[PDB]
């Protein structure tokens, strides 16, 4: 019913850039906050970035604050993460997920409600 | 990061508990400690949210709680298909939004 | 100088007398009607400043970018070589456009502040 | 839509049109009396927002907790399945209680701010 | 107590009833003129608070130092052993001086804030 | 004339909690700010916490900000410090004292005007 | 913390000075450097407050001053009963409210 | 046409103070922001302090924030830097310069437009 | 600080480039990277401001640009009198106003 599919690039060299986009279906995209979470090949999960439902207010983990841009287009049902510099430590499977925030008039979340399949970004 | 046991196991049908331990600025102060089950080769799915809440569609064998700075997930009636990497994720305020623990190989 | 003394001065110099004109904005049935209308005008201007998110300020910076089509003069040209009367005539046709944008900007800001406050 | 277009909409959607109704609040002796009373009403509402510590804001968050006795509906139920007319009727009997609490909250905040400022 | 109940109380205690008197400030041709003048007075006081940079506040701290010539009483003497009526008489002759300084202070603050905001 | 008497617990193990309360007499309790100061058995004095006269605004030293709660009841003339975790480094004689702050309409203090006898908290 | 001499002494009746040295962010910027006398087995009592002020009931033999980042307490007419651990306490702003020095054994 | 001349002291011992003043001519002093830049004898240039055109708003580099005071008198066309403590690392040629800031209604600078000859301050 | 080559040189008449490399929080984010020429024994004078702008009175042989976090000054037609210590200066926001690089001996 609810689906999220990540599409993006493959192998990037240090100092370059790569845009990763998550396409959503099966739910009202504009009604939920979206976030990106990554998993290094040999580690667990870590949070990368969070964007609210409107898209005007964003938050990042400090390690990517000057490198990654998160944006969304609620008419295209598309979430995009544009990454710069892309250091060797950034190799990971990146996932888009629904949840992580709620816009004051909605019940609290503070959890990631729905996950996509993920895409592997290799530096 | 949150601390989790590297590996947990038990006999089929046994109730097995996976703990997650943080500090007062995260697990302690905020009652938002979700749990995820990641099957090898698959994306994580949500198993527990808030502290005691279970998403619709999830079996009633998965439950948990929080005391002090320690949260736990208890899986009753352990099945062969429940062995997966489990993660805890705690809200840590506005400065640090989410902290994940190391995975536990059940 | 006093009330409107800066009217012929450059836009920059006149910004230091904003309080003087402000004080002079508020300072038989037809006369009573005139006083009532003066009060309504004053309140309309105060309400408009409230909507834009300025409230009790005489100088208020905003988040609306300059279009460059409204006026393409240099910043120093506008502030050092023009009076406010000339400027008001120069951009009269764009006044309502600017006002509309200011209202929209504040509405988005208020929602973002509310959602920022909602974070535990 | 325009003035009161959101009257039948849910509480959430109507919050995006707060400026439209606000603009339309201010917009022979009996007619002059009516204008004077409209001005006094407007000022009473503005004074009340001032006392609560909101001033020039259309959306103002406060420090007064919800009692749960005033209304025990879910947050999503109130914002997604009710109009403002229904809500106003639902909590009419508690309006003055809420207003009293808001006034007290601001008074404590002002004293705490003053004492915080007093620290060298 | 209610309206003006604190009139005979010390300056300190009466600061906790500032909202009560404020509410009672706003609450045939001659009667209509009286209402219009009451509105103009109220707005003049609100405009004056706006100019000073206080806006919707009942207690407002400023950056103007006390001259010591206006009054040389101890801080505890003024706040614990005097009423507001006595204080108002004691510094009546310096009221306009203080008001002038407050206006100038806010003007400098506004320019400094604008220039601080201008930094990229 | 003026008296402050500390009452509280004795020996606590790490990870527990202990509430220490100071009873005041001989002066108007609600007219003065109150604070807690501690002295380790072999060291000098250090400031722990400060509460104003009303009780709504509090300050703490960073080492106890997430562990200690300071509160007062001006009708009961009672100052209470509720301590959690209580690490070995927290063993000390704790004192309550009058002073340390003044509520804007009062002459400046920035000193501790009156001290109690103290109570020893052992971890 | 503020620096104080570990031990100070002198002949009875002699004027003896106990110094306290801080930095510009504390003793220098704020003229609030109080002094306390702690008798062994007793709670500290206030001896000096602000910079030059003496509480009522305190003998006029205890006085002090401040210069640069150094504050001092001078005890004239030293008595046998004046030997106690003396402490300086400086206001250090809103971020750090009070800083105490090490005690001086007189 | 445009001139800036630094006048000040010579050799100072640690713990003392020294006032350095820059006299301006050939331009309207009150129309430009002023700043101080120093060059250690064997190093390059570093920024020390910045004052706006009015003189009410000032900025400093962290290493001198608690030691140096920058002020200007627009009627005397004089820029003054009063330095305290003056550590061995403060030996340098100090220069006054026009530029570094613009008061919102002026075109951007963010550069130092005009430099004086400099004066050597030795600790 | 910004990184500059310790020494740069070339034949008279040759176009010689002096680079300056910073990070994203300074050269990258803000297009305010000025260049100064300091003759031995003289105060620095402004050669380039903003990114591509040249002050009036400066020869058209001095020009420059910015790409990524690297800024550069190119001096065409090198003259004997152009050998001086060159510095780059970048705006780094409100917290750090200006950062200078090490000098390059041309
Ligand atoms: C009028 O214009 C002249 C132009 O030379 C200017 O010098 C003068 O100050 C102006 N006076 C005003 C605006 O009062
Ligand atoms: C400038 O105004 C025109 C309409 O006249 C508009 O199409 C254009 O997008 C505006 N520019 C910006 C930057 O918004
Ligand atoms: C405006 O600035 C441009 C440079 O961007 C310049 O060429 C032009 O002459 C300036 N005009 C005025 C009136 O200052
Ligand atoms: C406004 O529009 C009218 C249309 O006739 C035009 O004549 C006038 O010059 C315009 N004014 C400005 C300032 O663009
Ligand atoms: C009226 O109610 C219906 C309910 O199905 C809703 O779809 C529609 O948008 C509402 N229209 C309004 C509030 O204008
Ligand atoms: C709710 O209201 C009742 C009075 O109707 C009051 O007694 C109770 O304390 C209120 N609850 C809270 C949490 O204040
Ligand atoms: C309100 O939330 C509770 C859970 O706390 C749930 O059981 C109930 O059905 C909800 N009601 C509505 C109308 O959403
Ligand atoms: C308000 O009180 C009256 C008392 O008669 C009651 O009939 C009415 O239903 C109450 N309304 C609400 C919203 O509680
Ligand atoms: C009136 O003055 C007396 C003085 O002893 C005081 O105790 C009392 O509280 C005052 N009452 C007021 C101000 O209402
Ligand atoms: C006090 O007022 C007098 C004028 O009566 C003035 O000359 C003096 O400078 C004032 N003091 C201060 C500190 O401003
Ligand atoms: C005011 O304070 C001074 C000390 O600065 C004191 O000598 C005087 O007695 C005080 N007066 C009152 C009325 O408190
Ligand atoms: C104000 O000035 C008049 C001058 O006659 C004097 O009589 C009166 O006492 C003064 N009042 C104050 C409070 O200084």
């Amino acid at each position: 019913e609810v689906q999220l599919v990540e599409t993006g690039g493959g192998l990037v060299q240090p100092g370059g850039s790569l845009k990763l986009s998550c396409r959503a279906s099966g739910y009202t995209f504009s009604s939920f906050a979206m976030s990106w979470v990554r998993q290094a090949p040999g580690k667990g999960l870590e949070w990368v970035s969070l964007i609210n439902d409107r898209g005007g207010l964003t938050f990042y983990v400090d390690s990517v604050k000057g490198r990654f841009t998160i944006s969304r287009d609620n008419s295209k049902n598309t979430l995009s993460l544009q990454m710069h510099s892309l250091r060797d430590g950034d190799t990971a499977v990146y996932y888009c997920a629904t949840g992580g925030m709620s816009s004051a008039l909605q019940s609290s979340k503070y959890y990631f409600d729905f996950w996509g399949q993920g895409a592997l970004v290799t530096v | 990061a949150l601390t989790q046991p590297p590996s947990v196991s038990g006999s089929p049908g046994q109730s097995v508990t996976i703990s997650c331990t943080g500090t007062s600025s995260d697990i302690g102060s905020y009652n938002y400690v979700s749990w995820y089950q990641q099957h090898p080769g698959k994306a994580p799915k949500l198993m527990i949210y808030d502290v005691t809440q279970r998403p619709s569609g999830v079996s009633d064998r998965f439950s948990g709680s929080k005391s002090g700075n320690t949260a736990s997930l208890t899986i009753s009636g352990l099945q062969a298909d429940d062995e997966a990497d489990y993660y805890c994720s705690a809200y840590a305020g506005r400065q640090t939004f989410y902290i994940f623990g190391g995975g536990t190989r059940l | 100088d006093g009330f409107l003394g800066a009217a012929g001065s450059t836009m920059g110099a006149a910004s230091m007398t904003l309080t003087v004109q402000a004080r002079n904005l508020l300072s038989g049935i037809k006369q009573l009607q005139a006083r009532v209308l003066a009060v309504e005008h004053y309140l309309r201007d105060q309400q408009l400043l409230g909507i834009w998110g300025c409230s009790g300020k005489l100088i208020c910076c905003t988040n609306v970018p300059w279009n460059s089509s409204w006026s393409n003069r240099n910043l120093s040209e506008i502030w050092d070589n023009m009076t406010w009367l000339q400027w008001d005539k120069e951009i009269s046709n764009y006044t309502q456009i600017i006002y509309g944008l200011l209202e929209e900007s504040q509405n988005q800001q208020e929602k973002n502040e509310q959602d920022l406050l909602a974070l535990d």
